[PDB]
């Protein structure tokens, strides 16, 4: 019967994390992907230099 | 060694690496829920003591046992165990139990902040208040000049001129209710002078009717009424009265001359005064003025001791509740070269010839020198008789500014310490000095060459003033920006200890981070309070 | 007993400790005092009920703590003075590690 | 490093109650 | 162990205004011992001493009792 | 070659929050807010706060 | 605990003078010849001062907001009269905004230091020095390349 | 200070013996009120029996 | 590749104006190997060039010494 806080605080042991920042779990859950997206834009990905 | 505090403060900051947060300055920056979480047992394990700050040095062989200094006010409690926001209820309690009557309004205290971050503030005002250096006699050789500076500084802005300091508010709330200002700006300012007299009534109805002895409860209660807390700048001998008023044992450190008698005074401070001893010793203090050995020689030169009707309890509520909560802490105590700004404004075509008339313009007569640009950026138009006359305060004026290391003893209930090095509060009190408001480089490049700044006190230790005001020290914040917090600039050691300072970096946050009101300024004198018994015993009666 | 401003009062509503931690010496191991004394004193842990905090107030529960200065550092003897001290059921070092 | 270790003492990086319930983010 | 440096204050204005009575008692200034800069910073620092005497003096002349009866008498008649 | 969105700083969502809301002090005090970074630093800095 | 020194009628003159469509490219020109120089400036302070008073009497608008440097340069050399006093007090204001919005993101993660650097410019964008202002007119590339 | 010469302070009714007032123009009170702060008080001052 | 487009400017000033001292050294530029409207915005750009720097030095010797002792004392 206690009223306890869970503020931002008690959450850093979880949220800020490499695992938390890292993107290459992801791009291989995208690569291995059967049925990727087929849109595809190409407008603004890379500067090209002049 | 040497007590030049040029050097002092040039060689503290020259290309320093780490700049090292104390413990008080990590306590103060945290609220209330980080302070206590397990994340910074590293702080919490050095609190144990609501009243004493312990610290622990470095080993030197010795076990590197704890020492605990007194935090002799309740402003310095640590600020996640003493909110600001509780410090503002308290000070409202307190505005309710002594019922005092706030004579200023919040417009006044817009226009005193206006002042404050006013980077075009005209270092004029600064000079002319240089050559005055709190003497009655000198501001009434030049109540024109200082006139006409009140005036064009009320026409040109919204902002009034010489609040930077208490003796041009004094003398000016005194001698020119002539109407030779406007008298808006005469209102404002016996506003503040009559604010002053409120909180010294607060103060008086805060611990009266009570004689602990000789003396009252007055100096056991607070730090206002206390004696034994100085003003910052000192521009009177209130050293040789202090060492007579102290029931207490006070040292006053000067270039490690430090003296505790009233018999020793007279080898170290030369009574200066009223112009007319000074008549006949004008040559022989001017063959002084020229030989350099005052990095070296360890004498200081006042004025008398005024005996003010209040015993400068009014400077000390100016200086501690009203300008740190108003400017919020920006200020520095500047040290001024008065040889240099007399070599400006004497050394000059139309100031030296008396072909000039007196009631003539200056400013098409001045050639092209550092005043020229001084009155430029002033936007200010004297006549040759009131800078003949400001002039003609050179003989008077010290060589330098300098800077003593005021210690005194705690009290008789905050000296119960084991160690009887702790047993001490040391204070710095700028002698013969200047505190400025904030600066631009425009500005600063006229006075490279006749300012240097101070990191002088918790209150006048501004980094962002220092900045615009100093170069090794604005390379040093650029290199280490954290320091922008009043809290937690380092200060150089000869001039400011941080535990055995009065007001620690707790008050020194309070000053920053208030917003300028009534209710602000009620909370910051129910800041200057002591932790001593009887201070709890009167706040048990109201 | 002498605690900060910022103590909540979500604390003193609960059956607590008038320390800050509750110094649930029951709870740790069987003849130990090392854990326990870092169970009581030792503020770099949490305590047993608020993990998102060390202590309800910090003059109190720590070992070179006000309250303790004042309360555990006499000793309940029986040819003092001798009046009862409701504190030195709860901050007798000697009394709380003999649980 | 230097922030890696920074951050492991920023958190509790490296119990006597009931054997806590443990959360997740 | 060091000062601020030096304002510009530029040329000698004490050849430029040649008519001023400060002259005599600056004219008995000496270089065998100075160096010629530091010998020109002594002559500034006298001229500002000199012309700051001499201000005083002329207004100590005005205050002290610039209201006389005798200028009230050539007044009137 | 002078803007590329998915190398600048500045993507479309702060432009739009810049052309959307009203000129103010709520707004710019807004505006601060979200030039926080979403580095572990700026975490422990947000739950310091 | 900002203070918000600059006014919610601030916001709007600079607001109008944004939406101004009749805003002279004359002051763009004068922008152009100086593009922050102070030596440029101390040259041309009365016309810059004619700028500011016709701006100031031809509208309530106030001129040369298009630059931080000359907002800088006014806030410098531009506080002796030489320009109306109000817009001197909002040229302040913005000045001084700037001066506290420093401060609240100085106070953001402060006194706290992960080695020879703090952690400021970790915490925010803008006071990471590698962020760089979007128009530049000194060498502050080198001065990067240097603080890296 | 100019009127030592024309005027003295009389401290002789209670709402009239105010030493904030009294000290401006009597020198020897204010000596009086520095020795002793506390009487600073219109209510405890001690007026001429 | 591509500059912005000329401003009108319209009149050779330089023929209407024949007193000034500058022409002396605006004269020197010549029209050998380059056509007509490349010389004539070749003399453009001298032209303006040059009179920024006879206004340059117009100001230095106007901040320099604009004020004088000796117009002070006599």
């Amino acid at each position: 019967n206690l009223l306890l806080a869970f503020n931002l605080q008690n959450a850093l042991k979880v949220l800020c994390h490499p695992r938390l920042h890292t993107p290459a779990h992801t791009l291989n859950s995208l690569n291995a992907a059967p049925a990727p997206r087929d849109r595809r834009e190409t407008y603004s990905l890379q500067h090209r230099r002049p | 060694n040497h007590m030049n505090v040029l050097v002092i403060v040039d060689e503290f900051y020259d290309n320093k690496y780490a700049a090292p947060v104390t413990d008080i300055a990590l306590k103060c920056g945290l609220p209330t829920e980080d302070f206590l979480h397990p994340s910074n047992y590293d702080l919490l394990r050095l609190e144990l003591h609501p009243l004493y700050d312990i610290y622990i040095g470095r080993d030197a062989g010795e076990r590197a046992r704890h020492r605990a200094v007194h935090r002799l006010m309740v402003g310095n409690l640590p600020t996640p165990l003493a909110p600001a926001a509780f410090q503002e209820a308290r000070g409202q309690q307190f505005e309710t139990a002594t019922s005092l009557a706030h004579v200023v309004d919040q417009a006044v205290i817009e226009t005193v902040q206006d002042t404050a971050y006013d980077t075009a503030y005209p270092a004029f005002f600064y000079v002319v208040e240089a050559m005055i250096h709190g003497f009655e006699e000198k501001f009434v050789m030049n109540v024109p000049l200082v006139s006409l500076c009140i005036n064009t500084y009320w026409e040109r802005s919204g902002r009034l001129a010489f609040v930077n300091s208490f003796s041009m508010i004094k003398f000016i709330c005194r001698h020119l209710g002539n109407n030779a200002i406007s008298k808006e700006a005469y209102s404002m300012y016996r506003k503040i002078y009559g604010e002053l007299i409120a909180l010294e009534q607060a103060l008086m109805r805060l611990a009266g009717s009570d004689v602990v002895g000789d003396e009252s409860v007055g100096q056991y209660v607070c730090a206002l009424l206390d004696p034994n807390l100085l003003p910052p700048v000192a521009y009177t001998d209130i050293f040789t009265h202090l060492l007579t008023v102290s029931d207490r044992a006070p040292q006053i450190i000067i270039g490690n001359e430090v003296y505790a008698d009233t018999l020793a005074a007279p080898q170290f401070i030369e009574r200066v005064g009223n112009m007319d001893e000074m008549a006949a010793q004008f040559v022989a203090l001017y063959g002084y003025r020229v030989n350099g050995d005052h990095d070296h020689d360890f004498r200081l030169h006042l004025g008398p001791y005024v005996d003010e009707g209040h015993a400068d309890v009014l400077e000390k509520i100016f200086y501690y509740v009203f300008l740190p909560t108003c400017t919020n802490a920006h200020m520095c105590g500047l040290g001024v070269d008065f040889q240099h700004v007399a070599q400006t404004l004497a050394y000059n075509g139309p100031a030296f010839s008396h072909h000039f008339t007196r009631d003539e313009d200056i400013l098409d007569n001045l050639e092209n020198g550092t005043l020229r640009d001084l009155l430029e950026i002033s936007d200010l138009r004297p006549t040759v008789g009131m800078i003949r006359d400001l002039s003609a305060s050179f003989m008077t004026c010290p060589t330098f500014t300098r800077a003593v290391r005021v210690s005194v003893d705690n009290d008789v209930t905050q000296q119960l310490a084991p160690n009887p090095a702790d047993k001490r509060t040391e204070q710095t009190v700028l002698v013969n000095g200047l505190v400025a408001f904030a600066f631009s480089e425009r500005t600063r490049a006229v006075t490279q060459c006749l300012f240097h700044a101070i990191p002088f006190h918790m209150f006048y230790g501004d980094p962002r003033v220092a900045a615009t005001m100093h170069q090794d020290v604005a390379t040093f914040v650029m290199r280490n920006p954290q320091q922008r917090a009043v809290e937690a600039f380092n200060r150089p050691e000869q001039l400011f200890a941080e535990y055995r300072e009065w007001h620690r970096s707790p008050m020194g946050k309070y000053a920053a981070e208030c917003l300028p009101s009534l209710v602000s300024i009620s909370g910051m004198t129910a800041m200057h309070i002591k932790m001593s018994p009887m201070a709890y015993i009167a706040q048990a009666k109201l | 007993i002498v605690t900060p401003v910022t103590a909540d009062v979500a604390y003193f509503q609960k059956s607590n400790s008038p320390r800050g931690r509750a110094a649930c010496v029951v709870s740790c191991e069987n003849y130990n005092q090392e854990v326990a004394e870092g169970l009581i004193y030792d503020h770099s842990r949490p305590d047993a009920a608020y993990e998102y905090r060390s202590t309800v107030n910090p003059w109190a529960s720590q070992l070179g703590s006000l309250g303790d200065i004042m309360y555990n550092s006499s000793y309940r003897q029986t040819a003092v003075p001798g009046l009862y001290s409701p504190c030195r059921a709860f901050f007798n070092k000697e009394e709380l590690l003999r649980n | 490093q230097q922030v890696n270790d920074y951050i492991k003492a920023k958190v509790g990086a490296q119990l006597c109650h009931g054997q806590q319930a443990t959360c997740e983010i | 162990a060091r000062r601020l440096p030096k304002p510009t204050l530029q040329g000698r204005l004490e050849a430029d205004f040649p008519d001023s009575p400060l002259l005599p008692k600056f004219q008995e200034l000496n270089q065998n011992n100075l160096p010629n800069d530091v010998f020109r910073e002594a002559q500034r620092s006298y001229l500002v001493f000199l012309t700051s005497q001499f201000c005083y003096e002329e207004y100590v002349q005005r205050t002290f009792g610039v209201p006389r009866r005798q200028r009230a008498i050539d007044k009137r008649q």
